[PDB]
Formats: structure tokens, sequence, C-alpha cells
């Protein structure tokens, strides 16, 4: 199969700026006069749209912003300048021979200024206690860059067992991430501890974000 | 100009048939050079399915070879995918695409899937329909230092997707973040948080609205503050 | 002209 890989996986634009996104095949894709690289943007919720085909030729309606070059192994999709609308996950997909292959993805995302994750700890409800089961939880909303790591400790221990983790997309509005982590345990294994502590470690600050809370 | 839409069963149990159709309208699937069908999984990976080409002849990803069938009705202009055994590694949103000669060059043709339905989303489970927990999520144990305050609602348990949660009724809008479900042994579970300032609550009643149109359940839990 | 990949089935 020839493998399709795409080099960032992420790329942060500001607006107004270039954007270089590469794509890497496991074996030539030229032949008799034309490479078989084509390129797809896909915005969430929507089908991936060909933008261009045969390396550097514009689909139909796609603005003059976008650009294809390469030829062999080597291709690359520039965008220039980067505009909001532009925010999307873009795929090259090789045509030369079957199984058709896609890359992996690269995701366009607008830069913004950094911003501190607000969290918020919650211990568990009392109906939910009262059926004999404990989920505590974490919201780590509205921060930038993405990157971040989150922690449970339960009197002072690392625990892994039972963390779920959910992420949102960057937000339309106001470009931040937003995160929430739920650690769940029976009625029986929460009232066997006292404290529960949220740590976030975000590039905002030298000192990891806690939140806590004692049982009593 | 062409249109193509997906449709069939959007939940499967495990080791069944799943079976869904592309319907092509403004255009004959006859006069295209290649149907396919193509399937994106959660985390966007695309994984092409196969084809049936204008000579009716078919070609499949060699992954999927043993399992998957692809026809056409030339009358109802629709084709199909059949795929065998379906685990619930097959969960995958579907797609049926047009692969159509584009201009190119000087006065040349190149073949490209140009046009492609809106996707259809297909579940695997054995699970069955259940309907969510809603639990009530109030700060720690007071109010807190400054305007802003944040609160929960937990959703655990429910199956199939997709629940609607809401603020007092959509009145409060800003500063809400619901967070896409994970699967939680079988289930669902998804939360959602709101922002209010500080004079609105305790003093004012927040309630998240909750609905589960699969098992028509509608649960509205007012935050109230921990009593400790 | 056309342009097909040659490893496409139906080259």
């Amino acid at each position: 199969d020839i493998v399709l890989t795409q080099s960032p996986a992420s790329l942060a634009v500001s607006l107004g700026q270039r954007a270089t996104i590469s794509c890497k095949a496991s074996q030539g894709v030229d032949f008799d006069g034309a490479s078989f690289m084509n390129w797809y943007q896909q915005k969430p919720g929507q089908p991936p749209k060909l933008l261009i085909f045969a390396a550097s030729t514009l689909e139909s309606g796609i603005p003059a912003r976008f650009s294809g070059r390469g030829s062999g192994t080597d291709f690359t999709l520039n965008i220039h300048p980067v505009e909001e609308e532009d925010a999307a996950t873009y795929y090259c997909q090789q045509s030369h021979e079957d199984p058709l292959t896609f890359g992996a993805g690269t995701k366009l995302e607008l830069k913004r200024a950094d911003a501190a994750p607000t969290v918020s700890i919650f211990p568990p409800s009392s109906e939910q206690l009262t059926s004999g089961g404990a989920s505590v939880v974490c919201f780590l909303n509205n921060f930038y860059p993405k990157d971040i790591n989150v922690k449970w400790k339960i009197d002072g221990s690392e625990r892994q067992n039972g963390v779920l983790n959910s992420w949102t997309d960057q937000d339309s509005k106001d470009s931040t991430y937003s995160m929430s982590s739920t650690l769940t345990l029976t009625k029986d294994e929460y009232e066997r501890h006292n404290s529960y502590t949220c740590e976030a470690t975000h590039k905002t600050s030298t000192s990891p974000i806690v939140k806590s809370f004692n049982r009593a | 100009d062409v249109q193509l839409q997906q449709s069939g069963p959007d939940l499967v149990k495990p080791s069944q048939s799943l079976s869904l159709t592309c319907t092509v309208t403004g255009y004959s699937i006859t006069s295209g050079y290649s149907w396919h069908w193509i399937r994106q999984f959660p985390g966007n990976k695309l994984e092409w399915m196969g084809y049936i080409h204008y000579s009716a002849g078919t070609n499949y990803n060699p992954s999927l070879k043993s399992r998957i069938s692809i026809t056409r009705d030339t009358s109802k202009n629709q084709f199909f995918l059949q795929l065998n055994s379906v685990t619930t590694e097959d969960t995958a949103t579907y797609y049926c695409a047009r692969e159509e000669a584009m201009p190119y060059g000087n006065q040349a043709y190149y073949y490209a899937m140009d046009c492609w339905g809106q996707g259809t989303t297909v579940t695997v489970s054995s699970a069955k329909t259940t309907p969510p927990s809603v639990y009530p999520l109030a700060p720690g144990s007071a109010a807190q230092t400054n305007s802003m305050v944040t609160l929960g609602c937990l959703v655990k348990g429910y199956f199939p997707e997709p629940v609607t949660v809401t603020w007092n009724s959509g009145s409060l809008s800003s500063g809400v973040h619901t967070f896409p479900a994970v699967l939680q042994s079988d289930l669902y579970t998804l939360s959602s948080s709101v922002t209010v300032p500080s004079s609105p609550r305790p003093s004012e009643t927040v309630t998240c609205n909750v609905a589960h149109p699969a098992s028509s359940t509608k649960v509205d839990k007012k935050i109230v503050p921990r009593d400790c | 002209r056309i342009h097909i990949g040659p490893g496409r089935a139906f080259y």
C-alpha cells in the first residue's frame, strides 16, 4: 500500500500568515504526465471537499490562496494568506493505485494568546453515592495551547485506573480548548479516602494548577 | 448538480451485517466512472473501502475483501455497501463518493472523487437502549472568591447517543461547555459545565435539562448547594 | 486523453 505521511499533525497559525502542510508518499505517485496526489479539506460535521487534484490543480470555486506543488514522493499544500474559514483538517490522498489511501490529516488551528485553564473539581453528588457509585469530576476550561497534562491524586498518590478524559475542539469564538476528566470509583473505594486532587500542568505556569477537596 | 445521500441503520449488533444505500440524484450512476464507499473513524482516519466501476466490476480494499460487497441498482439510481461480520471496530461514519473526470492540463482529464455524500454514522454495539442517570454537580462545598462559579451536570450510562443538554431550558447559553460522550463499558457518559456569576447562584436556580430521545427520557436536575 | 493511475484496478 502507498503510505502517506503528513507533517505536521497539527499547525497553529495566525490570520494572514502562510501555512505549509507536507505529504510524503512511501513510493512515487508520478506516471505518464501526472502526479496522482489530491488534497481534501474537512470541516467538523462536514464531508471532505476536494481542493486540489493532480498535485497542483485547484478545483472550481476554491480560492487562489490555496496552492499545491510537488512531484514524486514529496508534496505540499500552501495557504497564504490564512483566513478564519481555513481552520479545518486537510488530507492528501493518492490515486496512483488501488487501494486508494489518505494521509492521517493535518489539523489547521488558529493561534491566540496563551490562556491558563480555569479548574473546578466536584465531589460525587449524594444521588449517585446513595446508589453505590462515585464519580469525581474535574473541568479544565478555556485554555490555550491545547497541550495539558492532568493527574488525579488520591491521598497524595497518583491514580490512573478509572480515569476518562474528554476534550472539546477549539472554540470557534474564542479559540480556546476545554477538557473534562472524570475519576469513577465505587462508593466503598471512595469512602476509603479523604483527599481528592485534580492536578494540571500547562505551559502557562511553572507550578501545577491544583484543585482539591476533602471528603471531610 | 449531483447530490449523494447515504441511508441505512444507525445501529447494528456485532457479527450481523451492515447494509447501506447511497442514493444519487441529478446524475445517473451509469455515467460516472466509479462509485466509492469510504469510512471515517473517530480520530478522523479515513479508510477507502472499495468501488463499483462503470463496467459494473468492483475492487475492494484488501483489508475488507473477505466481508464486503458493493452492488448497484441502475433503475433506482443507487449503489450499496454490504459489510458482514461487523465488530465494534466498524463503528464509523460512512460516506459514498463519485469519481469523475476533471479537466486537466491541456485538454486532458484526470479522475478524482469530487462529490461526497453527507455521511451516515453507524454504531456497532450489543448494548440495549438505556436511559441516562443525571447527577447534579454543585461546587465542592461553598461559593468562592470573585465573580464566576462553575456548576456541572453528569449524564452517565446511556445508550445510544445522543443526549441533548441545556441549562435553564436554553436561557443559559453563555459559558456552557458540553463535552463529547465517551464509552464507559458499553454505555456513554458525558458531562456539561456552566459558569455563572456568584450573584446568580445559589440565589437563583440553575437547572440542567437532559433529553434522551431514544428512551423518551427528559430529566431536569436543579443544582442545589451541597448540604454538608 | 485521460489520466488514470497505473495501479488502478481498471487501468
